């Protein structure tokens, strides 16, 4: 799989100073605790799947190889980043701005 | 009581011998295994003999927001 | 079986601190003149009549008078009918006027028509007891004669082995479902005899009755910090 | 789950054939009685002298 | 190939002729046959009859026999032939039984085959002596954060569970067997645990829940349960707290650790009431017999820590007790408590006042004392213990105080707060690392200004903010062992960072 | 004896406010957690001293657990000694787990041993 790491969360990224706005920049560091101990409750790889066993246990053959054979080619495409590079878009005018 | 042994060892041959499967049962046990079934696929979950599942799913809108600060 | 649910009353004591289960067993507790035959006079009004299967009622070692009350309100709302095949109540009845032989094998005769129903046919079936205490005590009698020391205060050496044999066979297993409700006399109030305080090892649902509440008119008078359930559960 | 909860049906309905099928086949073995008592104290030789 | 497995059973069947010392009966009723004959048994030897139901021969009379029947008496008829076994009652035992239903006498009631254990025990053994022995120092995890905190647990102590009905006596003694998980998939063989429950006398529908339970956390991969329900006869519920001490000795000859639940103990007592008073016995208090004592004391003395010229074995007893109105003074609650080492006291009124687990601590003690705590836990619950049992004392001012001094104001004040720590929910057994810790954000002082109705709200934040973002911390109390002086200012910035920004 | 005489053990609390007579019967009250264990060994290491009487320990019906502690308290004290002859005590010790016959006659048993001496 593939985890970058990030930088320290400790003084300043809870200390963004909106208009009386310290609920947002909390709600800020709320995320980054939810999601941390989300990707600790399930691994970066998952289970292997075991294909000789499942051709004698479930020996009533063709139903159960044509599920097998048609799961197994699969794909799983990810959700899209288009909302990960506007967020983005808004940190570099901000920053001239600062 | 080997020649007792294997009068046992008949009855299983002749009990192997079917062709019309359970003879003894009747619907007495073919309405119950397939109502037991039912009542335990019903707790299971209504899954088809060949269908493999596939689809997808969508992820928050990182959405943003404004502060005017310097 | 393992499955629970909740099965809703309409009583608003009962649903709130301790709620009621499809195919558990139901215990009614409480001294003599709280409520305890009432109470499981309301169960039959709300829960029977909407329900589709069928219902059985054993009474064991009460008053012959209230057997003829109950003749006389299933009657009048159609729950006996006494000119076709539309009923959807048995009867089983061994009062207290009976030898104490008989007020012992009354209550294994009632599970036995309502063993029928769930094992033979499949549907979901109700059982009223009341009282139960009455099958320990008729068995406390003809004790002494057969050649047998007495244990505490009073009852059978065999005490939890005959109770933990009837108690075995009012169950939920993979052939049908038994609601039962029962009523369990306390003797003088005090729930530490050995005849009520072994029955709580059998129960799911119990329901205290006191005489503390019900000397200030609050009707029904179940105590709220006796009464549990196993399906209190968030 | 279908696979080897089935079996178990069956394995049971075996056995309710048979035990019920070797008395009516057994109750008219008369003839298999006369050797029955005669191989029967031929282990008691054998049983007789292990004592002994 | 149904056929081809059941051809093959009664081809490997032993159908082979023996003698035997047999005896006619003469009165059977109520559970107990006489026979006449038998002229050879030992005293407490294993008969069967002739329908096929074992017996036990407890009396042995000059005329007769009184022989205790397992099952029911339907099928015995006065005539009948007592054949006999020639031994003693024996279970199986060994790694094979680890994650099966069993009843009294070993045999398979979950269905899914039988049992492959090659060994063999006797249930009437003996206890070590004084010379195998040593002191118990290790420490045996509950999970509670009131137990671990208070009322500790060595691995070799007994401690018994004694409270009323529907207190969580049995939600005490199923979370302690779901906390051994974290060991018990680990690498470190010396600190694994196995668990045995013991059900005496329950319905067949509590114990189908309970397996249920262990299954759900998966914790039915290193645990036996003998369940001898209340259907079952009068003296299977005998054998049955004698049929689990054989199997939680196994583990204690072979170097290994273990753990036992006797669920519960004041039905063992009944059990066997019923068959001396039908057995004719002279009775005595509560119409119990002589030797009630002795049932109880050479059960519960088999529980020993071993030294290491024998293996380095354990084996941790836990008795479930139940009493009436609250009475310890009875027969059986003084018994077992004069025995055991220390109790844990479940009341009903903190049950319903909102503590829950409901143990008292002004009641409960532990005679093996701090020498089971880790040198993390016994630094910073030892002011704490001090802390509690100065609130005790003044928990009747708090119904009107306002005119006190400020340091009985600061007694009542710290006294709420360490309560509302040791308040815990059902099936959440925590760490030992994790536990210092929010005893050590409370014993201080950081928490005499947050309101008392927010400190379960700032536990279960403060708790997962540690796990992800300071899991290097927790891993210099799990493998030091203590707590030093560089981890003690490293976490003493860690709740002042929390307390600031906290209230969002 | 036709007179009463006061056994002096040392300790100032005890032979001032509570003396104990030569040849009377002692109760002691309290149990664990209160130091117990130690006044038990230390009237033994007195008496040996100050007097020349040496001691039987009977445990009547006494726990495995426990009475493995006070063999190797004792030793660790110096009152009872592995090497050589200069013991001070004997240990009788019929415990817990024992038929109800057995635990009834270790206090007689305990008290033969103090009639030789
Ligand atoms: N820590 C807890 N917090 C809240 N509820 C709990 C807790 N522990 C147990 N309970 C609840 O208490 C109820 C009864 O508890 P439990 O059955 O463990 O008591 P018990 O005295 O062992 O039962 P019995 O009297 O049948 O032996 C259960 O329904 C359970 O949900
Ligand atoms: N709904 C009710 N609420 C409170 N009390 C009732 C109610 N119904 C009856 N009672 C009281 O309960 C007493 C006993 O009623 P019953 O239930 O027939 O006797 P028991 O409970 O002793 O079998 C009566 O005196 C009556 O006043
Ligand atoms: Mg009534
Ligand atoms: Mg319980």
């Amino acid at each position: 799989r593939k985890l970058a790491l990030k930088a320290i969360d400790w003084v300043a990224f809870g200390e963004i100073i909106p208009r009386n706005q310290k609920a947002i920049a909390n709600s800020l560091k709320s995320w980054n605790e939810t999601l941390s101990t989300r990707l600790a409750a399930l691994p970066e790889k998952p289970p292997a799947i075991d294909w000789a066993y499942y051709k004698a246990t479930v020996a009533k053959a063709g139903l159960v190889d044509d599920f097998e054979k048609k799961f197994n080619a699969l794909k799983v495409p990810v959700p899209e980043d288009k909302y990960t590079a506007l967020v983005d878009a808004e940190e570099q005018e901000d920053v001239k701005r600062c | 009581v080997q020649k007792l042994f294997v009068d046992k060892i008949r009855e299983y041959r002749t009990k192997r011998q079917t062709s019309g499967g359970p003879v003894d049962a009747g619907p007495e046990y073919q309405q119950d295994l397939d109502r037991e079934l039912f009542k335990l696929k019903q707790m299971y979950g209504k899954a088809d003999m060949n269908t493999f599942p596939n689809f997808t799913f969508e992820d928050p809108k990182f959405e943003a927001v404004e502060k005017p600060q310097s | 079986s393992v499955e629970q649910e909740i099965l809703v009353t309409g009583i608003k004591v009962v649903d709130l601190l301790a709620p009621y289960a499809k195919g558990g067993k139901i215990g009614l507790f409480g001294g003599a003149g709280v409520g305890k035959t009432v109470l499981i006079m309301e169960l039959i009004n709300n829960v029977a009549k909407a329900h589709g299967g069928y219902s059985v009622f054993a009474g064991v070692g009460e008053r012959t008078r209230e057997g003829n009350d109950l003749y006389h309100e299933m009657i009048e709302s159609g729950v006996i009918n006494l000119k076709d095949a539309t009923s959807k109540v048995a009867l089983v009845y061994g009062q207290m006027n009976e030898p104490p032989g008989a007020r012992a094998r009354v209550a294994l005769t009632g599970l036995t028509v309502a063993e029928y129903f769930r094992d033979q046919e499949g549907q979901d079936v109700l059982l009223f007891i009341d009282n139960i205490f009455r099958f320990t005590q008729a068995g406390s009698e003809v004790s002494a004669l057969l050649g047998r020391i007495p244990s505490a205060v009073g009852y059978q050496p065999t005490l939890a082995t005959d109770m933990g044999t009837m108690q075995e066979r009012i169950t939920t297993t993979k052939k049908g479902s038994i609601t039962s409700v029962q009523a369990i006399y306390v003797p003088a109030d005090d729930l530490t005899d050995p005849a009520p305080a072994t029955t709580f090892a059998h129960l799911d649902a119990t329901t205290v009755l006191s005489r503390a509440i019900a000397e200030l008119g609050i009707y029904p008078a179940v105590d709220p910090l006796d009464s549990t359930s196993r399906i209190m559960d968030p | 789950s279908v696979q080897n909860m089935m079996r178990q049906k069956e394995q049971e309905h075996m056995i309710r054939w048979v035990e019920k099928h070797v008395v009516q086949s057994i109750s008219a073995q008369q003839e298999k009685e006369t050797i029955a008592k005669c191989i029967a104290d031929l282990k008691l030789l054998a049983k007789k002298a292990q004592a002994q | 190939e149904v056929s081809s497995i059941l051809e093959e059973r009664i081809l490997g069947a032993d159908t082979s002729v023996d003698l035997e010392e047999t005896g006619r009966v003469l009165s059977i009723g109520d559970g107990i046959a006489r026979v006449h004959g038998l002229r050879n048994v030992q005293a407490e030897e294993m008969v069967e009859f002739s329908s096929g139901l074992k017996g036990m021969s407890l009396n042995l009379e000059p005329d007769n026999v009184g022989v205790v029947v397992f099952g029911n008496d339907k099928l015995i008829k006065e005539g009948d032939i007592v054949k006999r076994t020639g031994a003693i009652v024996d279970v199986p035992v060994g790694e094979e039984l680890l994650g099966r239903v069993v009843d009294a006498l070993g045999n398979a009631i979950d269905g899914k085959g039988p049992i492959g254990s090659k060994t063999r025990r006797r249930v009437g053994l003996k206890a070590p002596g004084i010379i195998p022995r040593i002191s118990v120092r290790e420490p045996m995890q509950t999970g509670i954060k009131a137990v671990d905190s208070l009322v500790p647990i060595g691995r070799g102590q007994r401690e018994l569970i004694i409270g009323d009905r529907q207190t969580g006596k049995t939600s005490i003694a199923i979370d302690t067997i779901i906390n051994q998980k974290r060991f018990n998939d680990g690498t470190d063989e010396k600190k694994k645990l196995y668990c045995i429950y013991v059900a005496i006398g329950q319905k067949r529908s509590t114990v189908a829940q309970l397996v249920k339970r262990l299954t759900d956390a998966d914790a039915m991969k290193y645990t036996i349960v003998v369940s001898a329900t209340a259907s079952d006869a009068a003296p299977l519920q005998y054998l049955a707290p004698y049929s689990g001490c054989s199997m939680g000795e196994y583990f204690r000859d072979n170097g290994k650790h273990a753990l036992i639940i006797y669920d519960d103990l004041s039905k063992q007592a009944v059990a066997y009431r019923q068959m001396s008073l039908l057995l004719r016995r002279p009775p005595g208090r509560e119409a119990y017999p002589g030797d009630v004592f002795y049932l109880h004391s050479r059960l519960l003395e088999r529980a020993a820590k071993m030294n290491d010229a024998f293996g380095g074995g354990s084996l941790t007893a836990l008795p479930v007790i139940e009493t009436q109105a609250g009475d310890v003074s009875a027969y059986i609650p003084t018994n077992v408590i004069s025995i055991t080492d220390g109790q844990i006291f479940l009341e009903t009124e903190l049950f319903y006042k909102g503590i829950r687990p409901a143990i008292n601590v002004g009641l409960s003690v532990s005679r093996v004392g701090s020498a089971a705590q880790t040198r993390a836990m016994k630094q910073v619950a030892g002011t704490m213990k001090l802390e509690l049992a100065q609130y005790r004392e003044v928990a009747a001012f708090a119904q009107f105080g306002s005119d006190l001094d400020a340091a009985t104001q600061q007694l009542l004040s710290r006294g709420v707060r360490l309560t509302e720590l040791l308040k815990q929910g059902q099936y959440a057994p925590m760490a030992i690392e994790e536990q210092v810790a929010v005893i050590y954000a409370g014993v201080r002082g950081y928490l005499d200004k947050l309101e008392p109705s927010k400190i379960t709200k700032f536990e279960n934040a403060f708790l997962s903010h540690v796990i992800s973002q300071h899991q290097a911390l927790l891993g210099k109390i799990r493998a030091d062992g203590k707590i030093s002086e560089e981890t003690d200012a490293k976490l003493k910035e860690i709740v002042t960072n929390f307390l600031a920004g906290f209230e969002a």
